[PDB]
């Protein structure tokens, strides 16, 4: 299977800099999927295919990279963005989730 | 409106079976799949199976495969997990998922409320 | 008139029917009975492309079965046996007919409305699923391998049914012409028996190929040739 | 000197070929270009050719039995002139240049789905379906259709065959005068009779359209079977 | 025995041994050996598909060879004589593998390694939001070259159907000498101009040399370039 790893174990930022996720892969992968979840809630999709913003999701959020290193922006951390963040690729038969990117202040 | 609504949650032994529903209602049941995914405290998401209604198709997870099993019922739009040799590290939330894209829109996921189960 | 072709043609009719009637059984009333679907738009090309084949391969086996049985019975003649013996260049014509018929009719699948729609559907159905890949390595080289095979074996028939001609039968030393009626003959049945064995590639094991009690076509289909071979062998080692 | 008898019948079949080019470059490629600018002139080597084959292949087909229809006609109804004779003398000649022109128009027709241009309109199509939430584009008279007409032409197309076979110098002087009066009539008029019912199933609904006459002039099919129907229909008439 | 056809064969065999291998180290031990990936599902049809068209032009233009070199020499030793009688036996395995190379050729579109790719470039456009796919030159290119050599193998056809001993014998010598001559070479034109339209703008391309060796198209084309040439150097001077 496909393994994939993000690099920031967590990030004790600013209310209101920038914040820059990494998902690398280890295999080639078109697109990358990118989620949120918070305590007692499932996961909420985010981005699809690294830059298209779901319906209702503001413009804060977007989403680059190609090849294997896909990157997930934050441009301003209004205090609503506290929560955990995963990426999911879909190429692969086993279907692997990321180990996620705890943010805090 | 699509939605999924699962059980309640369980609590087992050892050695024992669980078995856990997920109903899904606003749309057509016999026509897409539905994913089972499974998260335990501490530990990344886990991907179990697919599973397509009305139809004899579906996928399992390598690691799972031969201890658990999904079934479909068309007439009450349900789609069933049985899962067999329960042991200690089997305590998790289990979710029934799908897929869909809308033209113009985009893609969008739908999950269900999750049901939980513990072994003691 | 015609009178030496009297006795091969009732006999591709026999084989003919018989399938027909077969096929219909398997394809259009069973889904009918059971699940009610319509599929009755399969008759003019699917069901035929199912009754060629076999007739092809039947004829073929019965031109050298009468060579095994001389062999035997003189080591252990009836009118029967020379009858059957005077109508292998009829069987042979009438088994490289309809071989360039199936020919023909599988070459011209792909231009039908009904794969275009298919192609669409199962366009839709993968954009509708989240499925980045959708290939598989099994059916490709399954495919991939046979179809070669039949087409050397429809090359190699061309060519002994070409050295048929009477003008060009005239010009040999009948050592030549025994090599080419009998080497070229065995090799083009056995390469057909072998691509109608790789055409089914795990349907053996299966079992919803059988509908009620009925085996598939492909087993009936290579029955009489595989005997054929394996006396073959035997005899000639 | 050279092929005496060959220049009556290639000297008829390529002016219709002429007959028919214009024609079609007229209707598919100068008229979009008159009105709405669209430049389709990538048609030309193989979708406008396709047009001119199976013309070319079944009026000869028709010319090779009109004459002994003539013939019974003349006997019947009220010695034969020279262009009689002429005509009684070239149908060997018509019918393997029409089986000669049907072999190439299967072969053309065979190859649609290798070119470029079918998968790009594929690909068009599949997106244009995806974008507007359609889930089902099955049709079933146009999929009939398809098969019929299909499976007609590969029969014609092999009884053809059979009886161009069957005209090999060697071959021929093998048989009795019955069983090739026999072969030469029955199965080429068995032939004839599929090929017209191909032509005729392969315009499924178009007979009643309005929009088939580009300018004023009636579409190609409707020209392609007006001398076989009338062979067929006057065998008909003499046969009862 | 066939006396008369050992040549053609020993010829045509090392003349396809040779180009087998060549395209299989071309085709996919490169492809293997750096970025490995598997490509072993092309040899059964992709990689022999580029061995007939070259079988097939290379006898083909070895028919004409002998007699350019009397006309250059005379303005026969052994070698020009016994190169002379082998014409009719280069000629017909010429037209057998024009034959199963078309053949091969017209089956393209029905594999599943086909439909997988389409389905996969549908998602693909999709995913990319892309609306229109057209593309004109390619569109001419592909019109063109079957055009044209549907045509060569039409005229290829009609050539070897003169050669029967029974038909033959009913024209004279003009008419033979005709038929074997003009339209043979206008055959070969047509083959070759085929061949050279293929290969649209691949002839600047700097990725076609694996290593350093040059494609396949390019030595396909070199005889019959010569030939032709000196063809119309003899006509006019
Ligand atoms: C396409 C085709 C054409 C044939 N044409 C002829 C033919 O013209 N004459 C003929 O005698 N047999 C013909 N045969 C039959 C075949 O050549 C005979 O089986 C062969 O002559 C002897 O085969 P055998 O293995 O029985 O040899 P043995 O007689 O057993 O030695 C044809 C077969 C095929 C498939
Ligand atoms: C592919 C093809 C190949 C042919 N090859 C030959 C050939 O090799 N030799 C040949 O002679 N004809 C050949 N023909 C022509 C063939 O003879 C005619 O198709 C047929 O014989 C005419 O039928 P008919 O009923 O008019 O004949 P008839 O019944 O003889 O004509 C009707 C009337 O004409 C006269 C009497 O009055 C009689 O009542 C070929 C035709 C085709 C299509
Ligand atoms: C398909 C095919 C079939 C052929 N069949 C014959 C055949 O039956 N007999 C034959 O002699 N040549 C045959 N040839 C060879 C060729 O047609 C003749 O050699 C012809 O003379 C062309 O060569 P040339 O122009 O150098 O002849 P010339 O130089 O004009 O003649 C000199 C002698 C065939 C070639 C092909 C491609
Ligand atoms: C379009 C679909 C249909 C195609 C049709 C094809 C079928 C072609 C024909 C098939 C055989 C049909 C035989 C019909 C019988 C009438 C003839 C007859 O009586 O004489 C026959 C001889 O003559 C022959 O049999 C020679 C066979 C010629 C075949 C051409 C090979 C070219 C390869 C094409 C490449 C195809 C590539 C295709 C790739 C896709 C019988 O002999 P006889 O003279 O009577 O005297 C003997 C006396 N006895 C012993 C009989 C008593
Ligand atoms: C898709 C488009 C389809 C178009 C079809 C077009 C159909 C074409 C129509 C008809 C084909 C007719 C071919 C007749 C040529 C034979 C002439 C002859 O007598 O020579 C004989 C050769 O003896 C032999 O038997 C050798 C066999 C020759 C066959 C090779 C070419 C056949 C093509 C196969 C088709 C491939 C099918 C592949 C199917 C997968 C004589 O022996 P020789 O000693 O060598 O010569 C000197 C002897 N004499 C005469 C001087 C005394
Ligand atoms: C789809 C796949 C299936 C296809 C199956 C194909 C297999 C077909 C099987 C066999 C091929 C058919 C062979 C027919 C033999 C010709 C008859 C004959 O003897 O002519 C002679 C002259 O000879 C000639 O003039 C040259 C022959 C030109 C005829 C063209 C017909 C099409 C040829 C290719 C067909 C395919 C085209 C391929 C195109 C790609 C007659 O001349 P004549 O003196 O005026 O008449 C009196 C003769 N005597 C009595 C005096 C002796
Ligand atoms: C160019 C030549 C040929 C091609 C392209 C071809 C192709 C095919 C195809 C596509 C099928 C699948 C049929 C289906 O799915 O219903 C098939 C099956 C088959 N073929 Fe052919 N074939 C060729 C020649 C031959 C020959 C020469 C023979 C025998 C001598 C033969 C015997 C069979 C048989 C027995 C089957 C089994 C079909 C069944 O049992 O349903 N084929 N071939
Ligand atoms: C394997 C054999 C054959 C195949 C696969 C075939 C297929 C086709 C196809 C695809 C078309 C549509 C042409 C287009 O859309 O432009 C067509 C039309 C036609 N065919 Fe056939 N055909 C075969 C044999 C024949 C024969 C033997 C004849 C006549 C003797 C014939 C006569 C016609 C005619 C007259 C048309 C209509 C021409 C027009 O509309 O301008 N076909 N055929
Ligand atoms: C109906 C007849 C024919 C068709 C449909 C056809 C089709 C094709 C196709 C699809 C290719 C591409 C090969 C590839 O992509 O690997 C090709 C190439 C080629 N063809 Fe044909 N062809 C026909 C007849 C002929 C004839 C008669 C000749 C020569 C006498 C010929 C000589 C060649 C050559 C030399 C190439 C170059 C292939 C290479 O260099 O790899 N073809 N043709």
């Amino acid at each position: 299977e496909i393994v994939l790893t993000q690099s920031p174990a967590t990030l004790s930022l600013s209310p209101g800099e920038r914040a820059t996720l990494s998902c690398r892969a280890s295999s080639s992968v078109s697109y990358m999927h990118w989620f949120q979840q918070k305590p007692g809630q499932a996961p909420r999709l985010l981005i699809y295919s690294t830059s298209n913003l779901a319906s209702g999701i503001p413009a804060r959020f977007s989403g680059s990279g190609s090849g294997t290193d896909y990157t997930l922006t934050i441009s301003s951390l209004e205090p609503e963005d506290f929560a955990v963040y995963y990426c999911q690729q879909r190429r692969s038969f086993p279907y692997t989730f990321g180990q996620g990117t705890k943010l805090e202040i | 409106q699509v939605q999924l609504v699962q059980s309640g949650a369980e609590v087992k032994k050892p050695g024992a079976s669980v078995k856990v529903s997920c109903k899904a209602s606003g749309y057509t049941f016999s026509t897409y799949w539905i994913e089972w995914v499974r998260q335990a405290p501490g530990q990344r998401l886990e991907w179990m199976g697919e599973i397509l209604p009305g139809s004899g198709q579906t996928d399992f997870n390598e690691k799972f495969q031969g201890r658990v099993t999904f079934t479909a019922d068309t007439s009450s739009d349900t789609a069933y997990m049985e899962l067999s040799s329960l042991r200690s590290e089997d305590t998790a939330v289990y979710y029934c998922t799908r897929w869909g894209y809308y033209g113009t829109r985009g893609y969008f996921n739908v999950w269900g409320q999750g049901t939980l189960v513990t072994v003691s | 008139l015609f009178p030496q072709w009297h006795l091969p043609i009732k006999i591709a009719a026999i084989i003919a029917s018989l399938t027909f009637l077969y096929t219909l059984l398997r394809e259009v009333i069973h889904p009918l009975a059971t699940s009610h679907q319509q599929y009755f738009y399969k008759i003019p090309i699917l069901v035929i492309n199912k009754v060629l084949p076999m007739v092809s391969i039947t004829l073929l086996a019965l031109v050298y079965l009468p060579g095994v049985i001389a062999a035997i019975v003189q080591l252990h003649f009836p009118h029967w046996l020379d009858k059957w013996m005077l109508t292998r260049k009829q069987f042979g014509l009438l088994s490289f007919f309809f071989a360039v018929l199936h020919a023909i009719y599988s070459l011209s699948y792909p231009m039908r409305r009904s794969y275009r729609y298919k192609l669409l559907n199962w366009a839709y159905q993968q954009v509708q699923q989240n499925k980045e890949d959708a290939w598989i390595e099994h059916d490709v080289w399954r495919m991939e391998i046979y179809v070669s095979l039949g087409i050397v074996g429809l090359a190699i028939l061309a060519l002994l049914a070409v050295t048929s001609i009477p003008s060009v039968s005239d010009s040999l030393t009948w050592r030549e012409f025994h090599y080419i009626q009998s080497k070229l003959g065995i090799v083009s049945l056995l390469l057909g028996t072998i691509h109608a064995l790789i055409f089914a590639w795990n349907k053996w094991i299966d079992i919803k190929q059988f509908v009620w009690y009925t085996p598939p076509t492909f087993m009936i289909a290579v029955f009489l040739p595989i005997v054929v071979l394996i006396f073959k062998s035997i005899l000639f080692l």
